[PDB]
């Protein structure tokens, strides 16, 4: 009776926490019944719209590792709630839709669902507001941080891909360019290009933004209820896991400090050479990428990958972590058996991309994954929104193992080698890779001699780690 | 709301994806559809086809394993003129080039090199265009419809053509079929009505341009087995055009090339009892074309579970009347196939 509209309010709050307001109210007039039959044969359904004249901001906290050093993993999550709540208040001031928030990186768009005639102004003024808010946060909380901002305009095809942990994102080459101009930026200034400056109309303090190492500038200022209940329960188990939902049932916020949890990233390498925008924006290419992400998500419904959590997918990357739910060490279970089953998850998603390429004719997707375990930090960011995410040095080293890997092979760090080798798996010594904070680090690869006669390559000591596409490394290694 | 009308007329159309290997006749079928149901760059790339054909024959003279020599050995300066212009971006086509090309094509060692054209990659409009640019050595001639059908331009990318037969909307996807272009095919697999698969039937003795070690018709068989057993096409029927029937006819009536030397099961093959041959047709040609049809129907019969079908037709893309007949038949077929949802 009245608990039906209670469940409808909860379902409303879980729709709005993952989708923008226009698309959420479109979903709340129950527009497509086939999507409403999907919440209940050739391609899986997906919704994307190739939208022009947007403005994409990224923004990354500079100096996040030392700022999160001596924290008790509740103080960290609390101050991070404070900073990101200030950013959300800036978003709802400046009329820029935020997209998501991964790690120490926050990123927005400027009027992709609704066309806005001054989207570039909204985007760079929101970046200047971020610089102001982070210096006020540094003064108040006494934490020595600032942030660099990059803004690019262009066309963007935006929507939802995947069906576990799905979320409204954006994808284009313009998003990759906004990412790299965040990466090429200086802290404290918003880093804009010619694509923004051609209609920025120069009412700001522009500079020739030159690199130290392409018409780029710098600005510094101036029984129905059973259906509704199961539907809202699926939307809740969508956006956060179960144990965090139980701990958040009796409290106001969530923050947890795990001492041993594994984590994989999984980047599809050659999706760039499949992408080309020559047909209708390339949304058919993202339909194909949706099919592969949905196959990975169908791996999660297996009865033996119940305790594998999926954090999110970042472009073509796929982040998953384990050992978060296993609070009780059983009587007849190995203490690091979650590492064994997350490694089996990585092996089986290798198998899934092998089975996927049989239906792909005269092209092969390849993915590299990277594996690590250790202590980490779980938490929930928003209130009136929700965002489950993990942090730690372990996640940064796993992103490093993804980025510094060879394709079609599982790269495994040294302590993960030392625990996996006692469970019978065979590895071969890849070499020694520079890891920030660790220095030169001993790495390993999983398939024994899957190349003909070249297992070792230990010469890699590259300092310039600049990624030209959206990967799992964003929000990692400030 | 204006999107319900557009959504329903999008439901009303027929998406006709054209697949197949390279040089099989897809773009010629698209050109034939716009002849049936719908200006100097055509002259230019017809001249490019002429130049490409004559230089390919002239180079393949020496590049054969017995080098076929000139029947008149006095044209060696003309051979050297053709080999001199073998690689140049722009070419104004002077009348000297037309005289050298005609004096090549009158020579009979040149034609004896032309007859062994399955041992090197040569285009399927040489014999027509050598005579027809003997016709248009001058400049004030507009090409005919057959001249436009015979021109070969390599398709790369997804091309679309909307035409409307008797108040029914058609929207067909011309795609390139070279091996590096095939990754672009899956962009068209969503909500397509039928697949028109086009096979160069007469290319049983030829090899593909990519590696020069794989038979063209074996490549088409492997490609058909790929797109038939696909996970996103497993409810979509495949109309199977078998193109280039006149070329298959003249290559069987020539008697030089033997299908049993390349596909060895042809010698113990008998023509089917339900064969419907054309008026006045040599049954060795009929045995050949039904052999190729049953080679593809073996693939379409071995799996498919009754979810999707295969409807083989015999067709010649440069003949407009043949395309009118087979497209009326396919029009009734895809009317049924669109009603099948
Ligand atoms: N004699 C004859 N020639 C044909 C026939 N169909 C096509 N051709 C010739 O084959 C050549 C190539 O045909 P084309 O239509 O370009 O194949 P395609 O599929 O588009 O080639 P691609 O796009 O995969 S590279 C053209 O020169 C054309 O004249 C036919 O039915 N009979
Ligand atoms: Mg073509």
């Amino acid at each position: 009776g009245k608990d039906l509209e209670v469940e409808k309010a909860l379902k409303e709050r879980m729709i709005h926490s993952v989708m923008p307001r226009i698309i959420a109210d479109d979903l709340m007039k129950q527009g497509d019944e086939e999507s409403e039959n999907s919440v209940k044969i050739a391609f899986r359904p997906f919704k994307m719209q190739q939208i022009e004249e947007v403005s994409i901001l990224f923004a990354d906290i500079v100096g996040f590792t030392k700022m999160s050093a001596n924290k008790s993993a509740h103080a960290l999550v609390g101050l991070l709630n404070d900073l990101f709540g200030r950013f959300d208040r800036l978003c709802e001031e400046t009329k820029c839709e935020k997209i998501s928030t991964l790690g120490d990186c926050y990123y927005c768009v400027a009027g992709c669902p609704e066309p806005r005639a001054d989207h570039a102004y909204c985007c760079i003024e929101m970046g200047l507001g971020m610089i102001r808010a982070i210096e006020q946060f540094c003064q108040e909380k006494k934490e020595m941080v600032n942030m660099r901002v990059g803004v690019h305009t262009g066309t963007v095809l935006c929507g939802i891909l995947g069906m576990r942990r799905f979320k409204f994102d954006v994808w284009s080459n313009d998003v990759n360019l906004a990412n790299l101009m965040e990466q090429l930026g200086v802290a404290g200034k918003v880093h804009i290009s010619e694509a923004t400056a051609k209609y920025l109309d120069d009412r700001y303090e522009m500079e020739d933004g030159k690199v130290t190492e392409l018409k780029t500038y710098l600005i510094a200022g101036q029984t129905k209820i059973q259906s509704m209940r199961d539907q809202a329960d699926w939307l809740l188990r969508n956006i956060i896991p179960y144990h965090v939902a139980e701990q958040l049932k009796v409290s106001q916020t969530y923050s947890k400090n795990h001492d041993s949890g594994g984590v994989i990233f999984a980047s599809i390498v050659n999706f760039s050479e499949f992408y080309e925008e020559n047909y209708e924006g390339g949304k058919e290419c993202y339909r194909v990428l949706n099919e592969l992400i949905g196959d990975f998500d169908e791996l999660l419904s297996k009865p033996d990958y119940s305790s594998i959590e999926k954090i999110k997918t970042i472009g073509a990357t796929y982040m998953a972590a384990s050992g978060l739910n296993a609070t009780q060490c059983r009587d007849g279970s190995h203490p690091q058996e979650h590492l064994q089953i997350l490694f089996e998850f990585a092996k089986e998603m290798m198998r899934v991309v092998d089975d996927f390429n049989n239906n792909m004719l005269w092209f092969n997707f390849k993915l590299r994954v990277g594996f690590n375990h250790g202590p980490l930090t779980a938490g929930v960011i928003g209130t009136t929104k929700l965002l489950y995410d993990i942090w730690g040095d372990t996640v940064n080293i796993a992103s490093r193992m993804d980025t510094t890997g060879v394709e079609c092979r599982i790269q495994v760090s040294e302590e993960s080698y030392r625990v996996l080798s006692k469970m019978g798996y065979e590895f071969d010594y890849r070499g020694t890779v520079n890891v920030k904070g660790k220095g030169q680090m001993k790495t390993y690869l999983y398939p024994k001699c899957t190349d003909s006669g070249l297992v070792p390559q230990h010469q890699l000591s590259i300092s310039p780690d600049i990624r030209v596409q959206v990967d799992g490394s964003i929000g990692r290694s400030p | 709301k204006q999107l319900q009308k557009d959504k329903q007329v999008y439901r009303a159309t027929h998406r006709l994806l054209l697949l197949g290997a390279g040089e099989s006749g897809k773009s010629t079928i698209v050109k034939q559809m716009r002849i049936l149901h719908v200006k100097a760059t055509k002259v230019q790339d017809i001249k490019n086809n002429l130049k490409e054909a004559i230089e390919t024959i002239v180079a393949a003279m020496s590049n054969l394993v017995p080098p076929v020599e000139l029947a008149n050995p006095e044209n060696q300066f003309r051979v050297d003129y053709i080999l001199s212009v073998m690689n140049v971006p722009d070419f104004d086509f002077p009348p000297e080039f037309y005289e050298h090309a005609k004096a090549l094509w009158e020579d009979e060692g040149v034609r004896a090199c032309y007859e062994r054209s399955n041992e090197y990659q040569l285009i399927d409009c040489a014999q027509y265009f050598l005579d027809k640019i003997d016709v248009i050595k001058q400049d004030d001639y507009v090409p005919s419809d057959q001249d436009l059908l015979r021109c070969r331009v390599l398709t790369s990318g997804i091309f679309e053509t909307k035409f409307q037969v008797d108040k029914v909307n058609f929207h067909m996807f011309d795609v390139g079929g070279q091996r590096d272009e095939r990754r672009k095919w899956i962009q068209c697999f969503n909500d397509v009505t039928a697949i028109i698969f086009v096979v160069a039937s007469s290319s049983y003795n030829m090899v593909i341009r990519e590696d020069n070690q794989t038979n063209r018709l074996q490549e088409a068989l492997n490609l058909f087995k790929s797109i038939w057993n696909n996970r996103w096409l497993r409810t979509i029927s495949v109309i199977l055009f078998l193109n280039k029937q006149d070329l298959l006819a003249e290559k069987v009536l020539a008697g030089k090339s033997k299908i049993e030397d390349y596909f060895p099961e042809f010698a113990r093959y008998t023509t089917p009892e339900d064969a419907t041959p054309e008026p006045g047709e040599d049954p060795r040609v009929t045995r050949a074309k039904y052999f190729i049809r049953d080679e593809f129907l073996r693939i379409s019969t071995a799996s498919g579970d009754g979810r999707h079908y295969c409807y083989p037709h015999f067709t010649c893309a440069v003949d407009t009347e043949n395309i009118r007949r087979v497209f009326n038949d396919c029009r009734d077929i895809i009317q049924r196939m669109h009603l099948r949802q």
